[PDB]
RNA sequence: CAUCCGGUCGAUCCUGCCGGAGCGCGACGCUCUCCCCAAGGACGAAGCCAUGCAUGCCCGCUCACCCGGGACGCGGCGGACGGCUCAGGACAACGGUUGCACCCCCCGCGGCGGUCCCUGCUAGCCGGACACCGCUGGCAACCCGGCGCCAAGACGUGCGCGCACGGGCGCGCGCCCCGCGGGCGAGCAGCGUGACGCAGCGACGGCCCGCCCGGGCUUCCGGGGCAUCACCCGGUCGGCGCGGUCGCGGCGCGCCGAGGGCCCGACGCCUGGCGGAGAAUCAGGGUUCGACUCCGGAGAGCGGGCCUGCGAGACGGCCCGCAC
RNA sequence: CGCUGCUGCAGUUGAAACGCCCGUAGUUGGCCCCCCGCCGCCACGAGGAAACGGGAGCGCUCCAGGCAGGCCCGUUGGCCC
């Protein structure tokens, strides 16, 4: 409750007038386990955020390419930027250059992310201009473990 | 870009059509039907270049023009119509009877069958939909549309009289198998795993007779026979001859000339 | 000539792109249809739009009245839709009284006044059945889909919104 | 297109003007002879009201016609001048009890088609909700275990 | 598929580049006895065009004609395919790889096939309403007028079974999670339940479904030069509520924040920049070139804007601004 | 033409080590744990048009050609890219 928020936000998969009564046949969340065994994770079971951009408790489905990268900047609100690191190889010199791509992805409640750290994104319908990754999980790593260019 | 195009070039065609490069800047087109546009070969030249009744393009479609000719038993006349895969093709002037089969080296051929194989025709069933009001419905290989206990990759003996299931063929190891699709296209062997991954494109493992172990990718497998081909195999029984056992073949040919 | 093509947008890097091509008929939008609440409806005229494919939508442009549903008895009616209240987008827009799904509305009482008789049916909806309005939100694409058919506020919204538009 | 307003002017080289209610002192050439029409009716339900049958309504009169007698006018390719092809209208809206049989034989066929689906449907729907309950047979044994 | 020689001095040995030596592919000069095969107005002018041609095919109706010979118009299908050329376009196009649980798709192929009405019905199956064609006329031309009449497997209307039914609804699985299907790697489907609409097609049943053939986009990696370009962008970057679209999306709009990029070269600028399949030259590695055959793009003097259609933002369609 | 140098060029004096030093990116980092986890790496598949380059078979009278031909692999036109 707040007076600031201009709109209500609700799942479209819950029904608002069912939590009124009947404390029997009651869910909190039309949350689903992800396939490609994703395990849902257990803040997002017990979790009271919207998140229609949510792959475990939104209209989010996960379906194409799943990839894994650092985490690079996380300023935007729902979103963080996957820094994903290659290598190119070149023939007229067999030697490897090192790239970096970074990629957008909508971040849930349930992820508590920090720079640093190691995310696993998979792919979603465009949510926004530059996110058509979700994250799926997220793994932290102690203080700054400097970067050394790792290709996940 | 604008609209479908309606023109192949010959170039452009397949490789298993065998058209000739030059004498032709463009092969002719299938129509959207039956089976698809690689995965089938067109009627014209079954007749007009395989067979050679037909001595011109246009007077392939004069034979057809009066009926004369027929596809899964039906009379299925236009030239371009699409022949594919385990087809009964018939021609009742010349009194024969033809599976169109996949040949060890890829390409299609018209092998003559008994008229008990002519009665049946096989077909792979590809995923059940659950359209047309909740009525359970499940499709062909050649986009033909049931038996509860059926899954998909399996083949449904259609009769083509029935126009209903026969003997399902049940995708599991061991069934004796065909390739559609990749290099090894016309192999016969048993499957020997299948590993899903749980993504997509399942591996295929397949055991064949002589122990070699070929493989391709899980969609373009068919079932040919749950036990035994049930099917008038040609004379290949897909052993995969060699480069060289197709070089001593082609001796002993120039040496029959 | 309007066109939803990204061409015309900027790169993630705020860069000018090249333009490859004129628009083109896939990529176009048509006029936003704003569907008019009639208010007194002592019109509802609603356009039918050839889209791609020979497919057809209903633009609503003007309309009154529309199916309802009461989801805490799960009983269903039509109702003759009262002024828009609140546009969680615009304040403009519930003034001019355009209709948009998400827009919420009051509607008659008197098709569903049918449940005052009946006791312990919530509270809230109780008392705007016995009130001429009763709040509701629109659940229907009224442009694209042509009708403009909606949820009787229940709980929660109904909590939230009240404290929104309702004290002065 | 440039067009002319409709509000007549002095400027048009010609206009075109067609009697509503005709005066007296009938013209010379504006009212007198009646051009033969031709293009007799053709539709059946023209011709019911046209020849006298309009109370026969729904009716088997199959054949009513006026028709032009000059020959045919196009006997010189026949070659043969004295003859006399009838100049006629085919009959149109015409009704025929093969048009009778046509609408049965399609209603039967509709029928019969939409009977076959009926029936197979309950087959089917045996075969699914016994299969279920003979599922149920066989998970007894696990319990027995 | 690994090769040099001539040129700095009085001579010498070096470095160093000059010139030869071979090939390709265009001009250019001189000459060519044939036969075969064969590129051909791309090359800083996607400049401009006289002339003729490059998309018709059939009747669904035939009352003229005149024996189904059958024009003329309407009617159906095709005219978006095909041919042409690389102007534009430098995280784009194009290629491999993906995704549509974010979708559209005529023909054809294999199937389903209850269509409410109050009623109003002619449903042994209906209307009115026009071309053509007469009959008078304009205009220098182009181009059309009015009159009168008659057709269609044209069009408009119309019975038709409440598992009537297109749409869009409101409501219908869950107990930390993870393992059976009509399913899938995954809450996807298809309905039951309560409303609304009266969509199609129906005057010779198709409503509709799948397969498929293409699209529409999308994932990942590849994807010119320039620092005498070091800082950029401001719907730009996220979120939210709507619209809009075949559909996802800043795709448009409000609202709310403060992002998003960069010495692993961003942004800016330039390009006598189509891209790849390929081509030339060649021990190996490289280098060089991608007009044209095949594919994918993009355009039809230049900008826009459009209806028809199953599909074109079409130019051998239309409309407008700008040239000529 | 190893006169562009990854293979594979030179900088004392022929052209050329910044006058010197700290220094951030960048690049490079002694050994050392066998036994897995992600890397990269390497091999092996699968799938994704040909023409084209190669190449089997073949007397266009020879050839550049072409996928033809012959009293026939189920005649061929494989197979690789």
């Amino acid at each position: 409750e707040n007076q600031h928020e201009r709109a209500y936000h609700k799942q479209s998969q819950i029904f608002q007038g069912r939590f009124l009564r009947k404390d029997n046949a009651r869910c909190l969340r039309f949350y689903k386990s992800i396939g490609m065994g994703y395990h849902t994770p257990i803040t997002a079971i017990n979790g009271t955020y919207i998140d229609k951009k949510c792959p475990f408790t939104g209209n989010v489905s996960i379906r194409g390419r799943i990839l894994r990268g650092v985490v690079h900047s996380a300023k935007m609100q729902r979103s963080i930027i996957v820094r994903r690191d290659y290598l190119h190889f070149v023939q007229k010199y067999k030697r490897y250059e090192r790239r970096h791509k970074h990629v957008a992805a909508h971040l849930s409640p349930c992820f508590r992310v920090k720079e640093g750290d190691i995310v696993t994104i998979g792919e979603c319908r465009p949510l926004s201009k530059t996110i058509r990754f979700n994250v799926i999980k997220v793994e932290p790593v102690s203080e700054a473990a400097k970067k050394r260019f790792s290709p996940f | 870009a604008r609209g479908v195009r309606k023109h192949l070039k010959r170039l452009n065609a397949p490789k298993h059509w065998l058209l000739d490069k030059m004498g032709g800047i463009w092969a002719p087109r299938p129509t959207n039907g039956p089976h698809g546009l690689r995965e089938c070969i067109p009627l014209i030249l079954i007749l007009r270049n395989r067979l050679h009744y037909a001595n011109t393009y246009a007077e392939t479609s004069m034979i057809l023009q009066d009926k004369n000719v027929l596809i899964d038993g039906k009379p299925r006349t236009d030239p371009t119509f699409p022949v594919g895969f385990m087809d009964v093709f018939e021609i009742p002037k010349v009194h024969k009877t033809f599976r169109v089969l996949y040949d060890v080296k890829g390409r299609f051929t018209l092998v003559p069958i008994q008229s008990n194989e002519a009665g049946f025709k096989l077909c792979r069933v590809q995923k059940i939909f659950l359209g047309d009001k909740g009525m359970p419905y499940l499709s062909t290989h050649d986009a033909r549309t049931p038996h509860p206990d059926i899954k998909t990759n399996d083949t449904i003996k259609i009769n083509l009289k029935t126009g209903k299931i026969d003997e399902w063929y049940k995708f599991d190891i061991g069934k004796i198998v065909m390739v559609t699709g990749g290099r090894n296209c016309g192999r016969i062997g048993t499957i020997q795993a299948i590993d899903k991954h749980m993504g997509s494109y399942t591996m295929i493992r397949m055991k064949d007779t002589e122990g070699t172990e070929f493989l391709t990718r899980l969609c373009n497998v068919f079932v040919i026979g749950n036990d035994s081909p049930a099917v008038a195999i040609p004379t290949t029984k897909g052993i995969r001859p060699d480069i060289i056992k197709n070089r001593e073949l082609r001796l002993r040919s120039i040496a029959k000339r | 000539g309007i066109t939803h093509d990204k061409m015309y947008k900027r790169s993630k890097t705020g860069a000018v792109q090249g333009k490859w091509h004129k628009k083109r008929k896939y990529n176009l939008g048509r006029q936003p249809a704003n569907t008019k609440l009639i208010v007194k409806v002592t019109g509802q005229k609603i356009s039918t739009i050839r889209c791609r494919g020979g497919n057809i939508k209903r633009r609503a442009l003007r309309l009154s009245h529309g199916s309802f549903a009461w989801g805490s008895a799960d009983i269903s009616h039509k109702a003759r839709i009262l002024q828009v209240v609140y546009n969680s987008t615009s304040n403009e827009l519930v003034r001019t009284n355009t209709l948009v799904k998400g827009c919420v509305v009051q509607i008659d009482s008197a098709p569903f006044k049918s449940a005052l008789s009946n006791d312990t049916l919530d509270k809230e909806i109780l008392d705007q059945i016995r009130g001429d309005h009763i709040l509701a939100r629109i659940s229907s694409r009224p442009g694209q889909v042509g009708t403009a058919d909606g949820y009787i506020l229940e709980g929660p919204e109904l909590l939230f919104y009240q404290k929104k538009l309702a004290p002065k | 297109k440039s067009i002319r307003g409709c509000i007549v002017g002095p400027d048009l080289h010609a206009l075109s003007v067609v009697l509503v209610d005709a005066g007296d002192k009938t013209l010379p050439g504006l009212t007198d002879v009646v051009v033969p029409k031709r293009l007799v009716p053709k539709r059946a339900s023209k011709i019911r009201r046209l020849f006298g049958l309009p109370t026969t309504k729904v009716d088997p009169k199959d054949q009513m016609l006026v028709c032009e007698l000059i020959k045919e006018l196009g006997h010189e390719v026949t070659l043969k001048n004295g003859e006399k092809k009838l100049k006629y209208p085919k009959v149109q809206r015409v009704v025929t009890d093969e048009k009778y049989a046509r609408k049965q034989r399609v209603i039967a066929e509709k029928k019969e088609i939409m009977r076959k689906s009926l029936q197979q449907l309950e087959e089917y729907k045996a075969l699914l909700s016994r299969m279920g309950k003979q599922h149920n047979i066989r998970i007894y044994k696990p319990a027995k275990r």
